[PDB]
């Protein structure tokens, strides 16, 4: 009901309209400005007129950190497993560092291209395959 | 006890200067805080710690100095 | 310099003995017991 | 005893003996050498050596050693007779290196074995069981 | 002065009495290796510290340890 | 020859080539749909 | 026992293969404190500072070895 | 293409393939085998140019040479077509040169995007971008550019010029690969360097000034703009258009082989003064001067003997030189530079980085082109800019010196030369070298620190300043004095002073000065002490690091450890960095320290009692009112009244077209702090933390088989360096441009 009482909705702020008349135009678009005067009103904004971003978690500011965070974790979940699983083929390469340094183009791509269902793979290889490994087949140093 | 008087306005000093080196600007600018000579202001709220403690005349703070003498001893 | 808390005689000489009579006497005794022997 | 040999052809340097050689110690070395030739010296510039005897002072132990590297591995005929003996103020003298006539790369009878662990380098007792003592993991 | 220790795992390839610049170190018969040698450190008062006989060294982890101790004129490498 | 695309497979051709396609993918983007600091 | 080709994890602690996997070369006759030559695929530190790889093969013990294949 | 010359070449030594570009490290057989650690991607770029360290062939390893300046030309010329090219069709070099003194010099637009078109600020005439201060306008005015599609030309000869160089690269390396007989022709070489490369260019040079430069811009100044000026052949096509601005040139080139020479003595002037409408050094001038130089140059590319008994033998001439003082002298010397390419290379660094520092200081002080003495941004960023080419130059020569000595030395061939004595009393030289410099850092910081106690302490007659306890230059006032009597004396035929920065009238250009009496003081002196305690604590530390890279009282084996190493261990009671490439590393910061103090003092005094308004009175207000002498005689001053002032235009930099220069201040800050994690720490730490990342990487099978490794001793130091010089001097450069641009 009076939840962030300390923040107002930039259409309510005066400080941020006065400033968003006179937003500068960032790309060869001359409404640029306008555009972005018209959507940041959306959020809420502080005394001085710039929005402030709320990552409370709940879904009406959804757009503010959550959408971000999913996309940004499939898209580094494919990054890293399309790397791990590049790596993993090239150690039964007989050279697999000079593998490592000079980029099997064709394999790569493979790897790359297959990685859209890294979230299902990655629990497949946790269930039964080689996504954790026992701690006792690891190298250590003396304690 | 200049400083109970008017401890909003009046700053605390720690102790007083004496260096050879000085002029005569600095002599004037070190005389401060209504000290008839250069002296340094204090800058750890000691002067709150003794007042709000009870403190209130030299004197006291003088004989808690020999005591403290007494129990280095 | 001066002062018109009481005993304003005693920084006087006191400045120069805390910076000069007692820094050149303990390092004279410290230097002398660091090479002494030989 | 005395030891002979001509000192090196040299003009003179700022990096030869200070005065711990008179004071403290001083070092020598000596080779023979199958010509006149040309070598570096460990304190810096180019000294010439006589054909036949060459006898050197110098400061340090480690400069003697690497005079004689460099006389057993950069010459033609290689000079590895060469002897390095530390001398005293009141003139004597210590045998150093070869010290058993044989150079201690290669093994050679009549030499004792001392620093030598008959346990692993992991195999060292635990600080904490030695502490209060003067010794050390690798000293007991 | 430094303490230069050998142990066991030593295999004899004479490489750290090679790289030895101030002749600490000797090669002594032995018969727990191949090449029926060890390493020993019998002129230790010349070692300076420079650690080139456990940078020769192959076996993993040195076979020879370098532990720097009082320092004198000799370690401290001084010609004066 | 197979030298050469060897040569345009190496670590920093490789990764050089996936910074530039990415950083004009992101420039893309924000020219066409600028500002974007939430999503509404 | 240990013959050519044995895969085999060390357990000298000291090592830097000490929970590694490494590859039996030969086993050198007795009287040898540590005979068994171990091969390795990841190269330890050996080298001077600077220097490109390092030593990928020491002598262990039969005590020092876990047998796998 | 013998033509009964001493060329020798190799018709086919090395075929062309593209298969080794798929094997990185070819060049070197310890990368050969491929990779194992992460360290092996490091070394192949640090020993990628090192030829010596690829082949013991002397021969091979010049013929790479040669082939990489060939290359190194092609990628010159590829910048300077660049640059021609900007100016071409993305500058208002018209717009400009139509009335320079309302307009700025601009070039480089900035694509309007995510904000940045910002950058691109009026500039005049409705331009939109970024001011440039390369000058680049003020040396084609200089040229008689008056077109853009002239620019375009340029840059379409550039081109074509590195694809020469570059095809003439694979050709002298792959098909005609000159044999080590040819490299080593040091009296051809110095001859045609000296008449072909030098006489040559200066006398094209001058040819050009005459009949492109000198007559576009006389009228140039006298207002005729550029449109209306014929074009620079059209004075070629037409000697009554040359006989109109210089009637000596009606006479034709009969007085000249007839040394008849006062006659052109209306276009060979020797004016001293500068241009009175644009501020820069007269074309005229400028042309004699190079006409002069090319006879000069000419003259001398004759003295060494080549293929017809006539000449000096350099060998002769250096062995004849021997005192006795000196010993055999110069003997051995010829064989040095015949034989070793590094000894060539730290002599040339060490004479061309000085050669750069000289051309900052000779340019700040004598504007040679025209309109860039008004402009201050452009004056301080080509003399900061040729100020830190000339350190690094001259670190480089040291770290090439140490190179040779531990490489290329040999001391069977120097028995009692120059060299070999030098070597002998190197102690001397380092003990006296150490003291002076202790005596300069006494006696020029530590009168700062005076100063600073004595100010604080309110006691100003006390200090060490023109109204105290004077420190008065009288030397070279007395030299300034010399040089304002010499136009008429001493200077007979000279109009005016060669420069009015030692005095006469203060020349000044639109409403700013261009060039007036440099007056010097108290704070003068003490400034020019604490450049020279800083060049010689530099010149100390890389003097001792040549003199000692074979050997030391500590190291006496040091060679063998060759030129790049860390160390030889904790023993002897340690023995860090006493490596000559150690000896370049903190080199390096003291050459940043140094050149650093020296463009300060150049910035300030300019601003301070020279740069600024004039009014019409003759009176001259400066841009920060003279506070050179009270204030930059204490450390305070310099922090506040510099530091502090001056910093102002680029903290509030945010919202205008030189937000930029905020940001990289911001990030020069960001890189030296950066640098400081790789300057204070040691390899040992970062390898035990790959460790721990990589039993956790081993956790999850991602283990790269390239192990990965903490960088190198000696890589940890040239990264630091590296930072540090990079974040500093962006720093530097940010904080400049900034202010020189916002001071009007
Ligand atoms: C650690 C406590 C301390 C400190 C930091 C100071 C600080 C100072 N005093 Mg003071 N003083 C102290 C205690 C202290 N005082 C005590 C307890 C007395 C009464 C006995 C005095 C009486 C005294 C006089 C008469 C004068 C000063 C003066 C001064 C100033 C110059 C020092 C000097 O010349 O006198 C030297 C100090 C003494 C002779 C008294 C001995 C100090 C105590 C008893 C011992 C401190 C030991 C302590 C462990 C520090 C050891 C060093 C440490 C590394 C272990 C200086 C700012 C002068 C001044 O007024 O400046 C303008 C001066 O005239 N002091
Ligand atoms: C990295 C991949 C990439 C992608 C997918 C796009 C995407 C697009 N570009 Mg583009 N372009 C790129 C790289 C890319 N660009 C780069 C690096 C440059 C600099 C040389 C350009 C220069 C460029 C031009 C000149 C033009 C485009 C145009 C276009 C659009 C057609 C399209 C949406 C066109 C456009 O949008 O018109 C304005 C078009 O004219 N781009
Ligand atoms: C000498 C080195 C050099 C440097 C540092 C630059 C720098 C720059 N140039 Mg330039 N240029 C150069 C040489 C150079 N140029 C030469 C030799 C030519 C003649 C062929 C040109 C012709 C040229 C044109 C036609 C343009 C630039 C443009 C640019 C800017 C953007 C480049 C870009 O994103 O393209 C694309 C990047 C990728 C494909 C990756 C950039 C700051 C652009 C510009 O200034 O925009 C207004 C542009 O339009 N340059
Ligand atoms: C008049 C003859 C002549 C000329 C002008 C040059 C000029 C040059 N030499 Mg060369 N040289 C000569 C004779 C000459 N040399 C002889 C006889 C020998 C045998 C002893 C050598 C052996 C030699 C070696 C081993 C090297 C040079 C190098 C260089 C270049 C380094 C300087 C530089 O970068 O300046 C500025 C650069 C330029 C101005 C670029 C222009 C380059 C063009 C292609 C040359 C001049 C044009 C040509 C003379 C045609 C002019 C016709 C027309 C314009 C009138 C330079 C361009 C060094 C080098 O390669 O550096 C890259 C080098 O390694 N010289
Ligand atoms: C490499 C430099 C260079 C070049 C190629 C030229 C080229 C030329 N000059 Mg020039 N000249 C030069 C240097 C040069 N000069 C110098 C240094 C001087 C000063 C002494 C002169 C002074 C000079 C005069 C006085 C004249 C020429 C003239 C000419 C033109 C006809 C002369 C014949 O040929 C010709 C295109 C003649 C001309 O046609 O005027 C444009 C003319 O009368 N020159
Ligand atoms: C004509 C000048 C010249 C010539 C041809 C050489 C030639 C050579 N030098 Mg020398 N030197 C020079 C100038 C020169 N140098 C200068 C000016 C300095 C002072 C810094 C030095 C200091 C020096 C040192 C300390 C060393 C050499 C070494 C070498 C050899 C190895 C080359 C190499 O390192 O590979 C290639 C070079 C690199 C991989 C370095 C790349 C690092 C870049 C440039 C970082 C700089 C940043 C950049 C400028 C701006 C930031 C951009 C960034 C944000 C992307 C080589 C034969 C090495 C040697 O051992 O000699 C045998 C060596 O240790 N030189
Ligand atoms: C402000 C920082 C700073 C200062 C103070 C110094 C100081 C010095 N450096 Mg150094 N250096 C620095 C940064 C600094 N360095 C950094 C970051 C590096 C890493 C690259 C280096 C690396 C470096 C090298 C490689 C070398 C030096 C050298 C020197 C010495 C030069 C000789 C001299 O000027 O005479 C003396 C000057 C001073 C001592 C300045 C202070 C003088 C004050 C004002 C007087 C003090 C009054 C009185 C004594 C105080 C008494 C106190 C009281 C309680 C008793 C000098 C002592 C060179 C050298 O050794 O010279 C031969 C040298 O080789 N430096
Ligand atoms: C403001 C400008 C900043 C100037 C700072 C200059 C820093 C000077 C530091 C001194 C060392 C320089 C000599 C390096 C040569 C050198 O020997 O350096 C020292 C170091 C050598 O380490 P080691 O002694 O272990 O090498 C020995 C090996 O050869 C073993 O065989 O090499 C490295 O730093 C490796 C890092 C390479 C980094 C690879 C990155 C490649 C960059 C690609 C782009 C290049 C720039 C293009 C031009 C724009
Ligand atoms: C306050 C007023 C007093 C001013 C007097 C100042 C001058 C007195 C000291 C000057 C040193 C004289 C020695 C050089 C005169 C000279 O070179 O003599 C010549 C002599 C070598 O000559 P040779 O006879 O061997 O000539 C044969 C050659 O062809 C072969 O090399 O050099 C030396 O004796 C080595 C000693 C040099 C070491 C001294 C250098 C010290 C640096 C001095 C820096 C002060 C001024 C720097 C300004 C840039
Ligand atoms: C017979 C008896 C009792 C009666 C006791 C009576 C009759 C009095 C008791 C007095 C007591 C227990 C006094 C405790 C005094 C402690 C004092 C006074 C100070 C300590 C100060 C210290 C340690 C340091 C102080 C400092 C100094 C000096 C300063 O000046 C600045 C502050 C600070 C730096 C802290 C009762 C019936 C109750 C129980 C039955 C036995
Ligand atoms: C949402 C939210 C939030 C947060 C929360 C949290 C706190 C979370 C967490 C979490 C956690 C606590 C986690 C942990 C974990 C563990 C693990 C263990 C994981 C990982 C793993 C793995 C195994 C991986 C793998 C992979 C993949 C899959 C891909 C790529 C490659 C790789 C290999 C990397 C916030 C507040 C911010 C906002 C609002 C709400």
């Amino acid at each position: 009901a009076d939840d962030f009482a300390n923040l107002t909705p930039c259409s309510e702020n005066p400080a941020y309209l006065a400033k968003s008349k006179n937003f500068l135009n960032t790309t060869n678009d001359p409404n640029s400005g306008k555009i972005r005067a018209e959507r940041y009103a959306s959020a809420l904004c502080g005394p001085e007129g710039y929005p402030h971003l709320i990552v409370d978690g709940r879904f009406t500011h959804a757009g503010d950190f959550l959408i971000p965070s999913i996309l940004f974790l499939y898209i580094a979940g494919w990054i890293g497993w399309v790397g791990r699983s590049y790596l993993i083929e090239i150690r039964e390469s007989k050279n697999p560092e000079m593998q490592e340094v000079v980029i099997n183009v064709p394999l790569a791509i493979k790897k790359m291209l297959g990685g859209f269902l890294w979230p299902l793979a990655a629990v497949g290889e946790y269930t039964s395959g080689k996504l954790v490994m026992k701690d006792s087949e690891i190298p250590t140093s003396p304690r | 006890e200049q400083w109970i008087k008017d401890p909003l306005n009046i700053r605390p000093i720690a102790h007083a200067i004496w260096d050879p080196h000085f002029g005569e600007g600095a002599v004037n600018a070190f005389t401060q805080a209504g000290a008839s000579n250069p002296v340094n202001i204090a800058y750890s709220g000691v002067y709150h710690w003794f007042y709000t403690i009870g403190m209130t005349t030299n004197q006291e703070l003088y004989s808690g100095a020999v005591f403290l003498l007494v129990l280095a001893s | 310099m001066d002062g018109s808390y009481a005993a304003s005689y005693l920084p006087w000489i006191l400045i120069p003995m805390v910076g000069w009579l007692f820094p050149a006497v303990t390092m004279g005794l410290l230097f002398i017991h660091i090479e002494s022997e030989g | 005893t005395e030891l002979s040999g001509q000192p090196p052809k040299f003009g003179g340097s700022t990096g030869g003996l200070l005065s711990k050689a008179n004071r403290e110690e001083k070092y020598a070395i000596t080779w023979t050498s199958a010509s006149e030739q040309v070598f570096e010296m460990p304190t810096g510039g180019a000294a010439i050596m006589n054909e036949g005897e060459n006898l050197l002072y110098l400061a340090r132990k480690e400069q003697c050693l690497a005079l004689g590297t460099q006389l057993r591995t950069k010459f033609k005929p290689k000079i590895q007779d060469y002897k390095i003996y530390r001398v005293y103020p009141s003139g004597e003298v210590q045998y150093l290196h070869p010290a058993d006539g044989v150079f201690p790369e290669k093994v050679n009878e009549g030499r004792e074995a001392q620093g030598t662990k008959t346990r692993r380098i992991g195999q060292n007792p635990e600080p904490v069981t030695i502490k209060f003592s003067g010794k050390a993991p690798y000293e007991v | 002065s430094h303490s230069v220790k050998i142990y066991d795992t030593c295999i004899g390839c004479t490489q750290c009495v090679r790289a030895c610049p101030l002749d600490v170190l000797e090669m002594v018969p032995w018969d727990g290796c191949k090449a029926a040698q060890i390493a020993s450190s019998p002129r230790t008062e010349d070692c300076v510290g420079c650690k080139r006989c456990e940078t020769a060294c192959p076996t993993d982890f040195l076979s020879i340890r370098v532990y720097l101790g009082a320092e004198t004129t000799r370690s401290m490498g001084l010609a004066y | 020859m197979d030298g050469l695309k060897s040569f345009l497979s190496t670590a920093p051709v490789m990764i050089m080539a996936l910074l530039t396609f990415t950083a004009g993918i992101l420039i893309e983007f924000n020219r066409f749909y600028p500002d974007l600091l939430f999503h509404p | 026992a240990l013959n050519r080709g044995d895969k085999v994890r060390i357990k000298r602690t000291e090592s830097y293969w000490y929970g590694d996997v490494g590859t039996v070369a030969s086993v050198e006759k007795s009287g040898i404190l540590y005979p068994v030559i171990v091969r390795f695929d990841r190269v330890n530190y050996n080298g001077f500072s600077g220097s490109a790889s390092g030593v990928n093969t020491n002598n262990f013990a039969e005590n020092e070895l876990e047998l796998v294949q | 293409r013998e033509a009964k010359a001493k060329v020798s070449v190799d018709n086919n030594p090395v075929p062309t393939s593209f298969e080794k570009w798929g094997k990185p490290g070819h060049f070197d057989r310890t990368l050969a085998r491929g990779p194992k650690t992460t360290t092996w991607i490091w070394n192949l770029h640090a020993n990628a140019h090192d030829f010596d360290s690829q082949t013991s062939d002397l021969e091979d390893v010049s013929r790479k040479i040669f082939s990489a300046h060939f290359g190194h030309l092609a990628v010159v010329f590829v910048w300077l077509s660049g640059m021609y090219f900007h100016g071409a069709k993305f500058s208002n070099y018209e717009g400009w040169l139509a009335d320079p003194t309302h307009i700025k010099p601009s070039a480089q637009v900035v694509w309007p995007i995510v904000g940045q078109g910002i950058l691109n600020g009026d500039v005049g005439g409705g331009f939109h971008g970024i001011q440039i201060t390369s000058g680049l306008f003020y040396l084609w005015r200089a040229s008689g550019f008056t077109d853009s599609y002239q620019l375009y030309c340029t840059a379409i000869g550039g081109l074509v010029m590195a694809a020469l160089m570059l095809f003439a690269g694979w050709f002298h390396y792959h098909v005609k690969a000159p044999k080590l007989e040819w490299f080593q022709n040091v009296e051809s070489m110095m001859n045609h360097h000296l008449a072909g490369l030098l006489g040559l260019g200066s006398l094209g040079w001058a040819g050009h000034q005459i009949h492109v430069s000198m007559p576009i811009n006389k009228l140039l100044d006298a207002g005729v703009a550029p449109k209306d000026i014929p074009l620079p052949h059209e004075f070629i096509l037409e000697p009554s258009k040359m006989a109109e601005l210089y009637p000596s040139f009606a006479q034709g080139l009969t007085p000249f082989f007839t040394l008849n020479w006062g006659v052109y003595s209306d276009f060979l002037t020797f004016k001293g003064g500068l241009n009175p409408v644009t501020g820069g050094l007269w074309l005229s001038d400028t042309a004699h001067h190079h006409l002069a130089i090319a006879v000069l140059f000419i003259i001398a590319g004759h003295m060494y003997r080549t293929n017809w008994g006539i000449g000096h033998s350099m060998k002769e001439i250096l062995e004849a030189h021997k005192g006795p003082f000196t010993g055999e002298g110069h003997k051995g010397l010829y064989e040095i530079l015949t034989t070793s390419w590094h000894a060539q290379l730290a002599i040339n660094l060490a004479l061309l980085g000085s050669l750069t520092i000289i051309v900052a200081q000779h340019m700040y002080a004598m504007p040679p082109y025209p309109y860039q003495a008004i402009d201050y941004a452009t004056q301080l960023s080509l003399f900061t800019h040729h100020m830190w080419i000339g350190g690094f130059l001259i670190v480089g020569a040291g770290a090439h010196g140490a190179i040779f000595m531990v490489r290329d030395y040999d001391p069977a061939k120097n028995v009692n030369n120059l060299l070999d004595r030098m070597l002998r009393h190197r102690d001397a030289i380092i003990s006296h070298l150490n003291w002076v410099c202790i005596f300069l850092g006494f006696h020029s910081f530590g009168l700062y620190i005076h100063n600073d106690t004595m100010r604080a302490l309110g006691r100003p007659q006390d200090m060490f300043s023109d109204t105290a306890i004077q420190l008065q230059p009288i030397f070279a006032q007395w030299v300034q004095h010399l040089h304002t009597l010499a136009p008429g004396a001493t200077a007979p035929n000279a109009l005016a002073t060669a420069s009015y920065a030692f005095g006469g009238e203060t020349i000044a250009v639109a409403g700013k000065v261009a060039m007036m009496p440099i007056t010097l003081g108290t704070a003068d002196f003490m400034v020019h002490h604490i450049h020279a305690f800083t060049i010689h604590v530099t010149a100390l530390i890389l003097l001792k690091g040549v003199l000692y890279a074979r050997s030391s009282r500590l190291v006496p084996d040091k060679a063998n450890l060759g030129f790049r190493f860390p160390c030889d261990g904790p023993g002897r009671g340690g023995t860090c960095q006493v490596s000559g490439w150690d000896h370049v590393f903190l080199g390096l910061f003291w050459m940043y320290n140094s050149l650093s103090i020296v463009i300060f003092h150049f910035s300030w005094k300019m601003q301070s009692d020279v740069w600024g308004t004039v009014s019409p009175d003759g009176s001259v207000t400066h841009v920060t009112l003279g506070n050179f002498a009270q204030s930059a005689i204490t450390i305070n001053g310099w922090l506040r009244d510099f530091l502090w002032a001056q910093a102002a235009n680029v903290i509030n930099s945010y919202g205008s077209a030189l937000s930029a220069y905020g940001i990289m201040f911001l990030a020069g800050h960001f890189v030296f702090a950066f640098s400081l994690m790789f300057l204070f720490s040691g390899r040992g730490y970062w390898q035990e933390l790959i460790e721990s990342i990589v039993w956790a990487h081993n956790k999850l099978n991602v283990a790269p088989a390239i192990q990965p490794r903490a960088l190198s001793i000696i890589q940890g130091r040239a990264v630091g360096v590296a930072h540090y010089l990079l974040g500093g001097i962006v720093t530097t450069w940010a904080f400049f441009l900034a202010r020189s641009l916002s001071i009007g």
